[PDB]
């Protein structure tokens, strides 16, 4: 069987400025019939993918010249000259040789000037607590880049592995992210402590900050 | 419109069954191979089956062989992927796709490079494979708020704010799977202090596979 490989896994790039992706295969790709069996696809965010290249270097109908697409054999490339903000998504090379098999992906996103998050804790609320649970959310707004390190704390005491975190996709206009971090507790150990606080470390911070509440 | 529509989908328990149709209008079906393709939530694109216009050379992914059954009605412009016996990893979204051909010979005994070209795609249909079922309660310069939405199965929920009057500043998060196999998520909204008391907000939640939809007045401290 064949193993499709691409690099990088994420490529934050800047509109105007070009970008390249690599895709490679565990076997060479050409024949049946001369030339290569590799397409490339975008999946713009919240959408079905669409044809981008075909037989390795052919530009499917209604595709900007911004997209050259090259290589042969095992090594391949999707070089986009002058990205525009709408080219965001995942690029998937694909292999047409033995049946069909899809690149692992390369996620394209906009480069942006750092930017710190605002923070916000939320208390359980006596309705959840009536039903016997304690979720304590902690927001992070409109930060870049993605990488953030949110850290929960009960009575000065860290926690480990009781926290799950979601992240919205890049923001379409300001290019930020956001992030929930939820720490769940038994209402019994909720009611038993007073100091709830999350402690964010983003790169756009000269030292961490923490939101805090009591009850 | 040249368009392709998936159908079927829906949740059913493991070792379940489903027949995804996929209808086509706006071109000559018979001129193209067709292809199922899945995306597990979170994961990347994984080809499934292929088939030609002469309704021959059915390929399948190892992950899928012996359980899915690619059919075709060039005279009824449709595509049928019969799914049995469904397991958890089978949970995904399913696109049917246009694809060029380019054939044989030095493939197996006669094979087809089923779709190098792949230019048209339905919207997808979603197939959820797990147990059990049913809804999940909501409960909740700048200052924020939103609602939690929790203990629900299956996906999706549609979180809204005052039915749409808040498009601004709403960060509504991807759903994450709690261990228990029920999801939860939070829908937040960034707002200037000010609004509290005069501006009052309500999160229009709608989970269908449940027959539940609510919304709840957020109002800090009293
Ligand atoms: C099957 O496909 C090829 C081109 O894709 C075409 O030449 C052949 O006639 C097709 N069979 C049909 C349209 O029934
Ligand atoms: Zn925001």
């Amino acid at each position: 069987d064949i193993v499709m490989t691409q690099s990088p896994l994420s490529l934050p790039v800047t509109p105007g400025e070009p970008a390249s992706i690599s895709c490679r295969s565990s076997q060479s790709l050409l024949h049946s019939n001369g030339y290569n069996y590799l397409d490339w696809y975008l999946q713009k965010p919240g959408q079905s993918p669409q044809l981008l290249i075909y037989l390795g270097s052919n530009r499917a109908s209604g595709v900007p010249d911004r997209f050259i697409g090259s290589g042969s054999g095992t090594d391949f490339t999707l070089k986009i000259s002058r990205v525009e903000a709408e080219d965001v998504g995942v690029f998937y090379c694909m292999q047409a040789l033995q049946a069909v098999g899809f690149g692992p992906g390369t996620k394209v996103e906009i480069k942006r000037t750092v930017a710190a998050p605002s923070v916000f804790i939320f208390p359980p609320s006596d309705e959840q607590l009536k039903s016997g649970t304690a979720s304590v959310v902690c927001l992070l707004n409109n930060f870049y880049p993605r990488e953030a390190k949110v850290q929960w704390k009960v009575d000065n005491a860290l926690q480990s592995g009781n926290s799950q975190e979601s992240v919205t996709e890049q923001d379409s206009k300001d290019s930020t992210y956001s992030l929930s971090s939820t720490l769940t507790l038994s209402k019994a150990d909720y009611e038993k402590h007073k100091v709830y606080a999350c402690e964010v470390t983003h790169q756009g911070l000269s030292s961490p900050v923490t939101k805090s509440f009591n009850r | 419109e040249v368009q392709l529509v998936e159908s079927g989908g829906g949740l059913v328990k493991p070792g379940g069954s489903l027949r995804l149709s996929c209808a086509a209008s706006g071109f000559t079906f018979s001129s193209y191979s067709m292809n199922w393709v899945r995306q597990a939530p979170g994961r990347g694109l994984e080809w499934v089956s292929s088939i030609s216009n002469t309704s021959t050379y059915i390929y399948y992914a190892d992950s899928v062989e012996g359980r899915f059954t690619l059919s075709r009605d060039n005279a009824k412009n449709s595509l049928y992927l019969q799914m049995n016996s469904l397991r958890a990893e089978d949970t995904a979204v399913y696109y049917c796709a246009r694809a060029n051909q380019h054939f044989d010979w030095l493939l197996s005994l006669l094979g087809g490079y089923h779709y190098y070209g792949m230019d048209v795609w339905g919207q997808g249909t979603t197939v959820t494979v797990s147990s059990a079922s049913t809804k999940g309660p909501s409960v909740f310069g700048t200052a924020a708020l939103g609602c939690l939405v929790k203990d629900y199965f299956p996906e999706p929920v549609t979180v809204s704010w005052n039915s749409g009057a808040l498009t601004s500043g709403v960060h509504t998060f991807p759903a994450v799977l709690q261990s228990s196999g029920l999801y939860s998520l939070s829908s937040v909204v960034t707002v200037p202090s000010s609004s509290l008391g005069t501006q009052t907000y309500i999160c229009n939640v709608n989970h269908k596979p449940s027959n539940t939809k609510v919304d709840k007045r957020v109002e800090p401290k009293s």
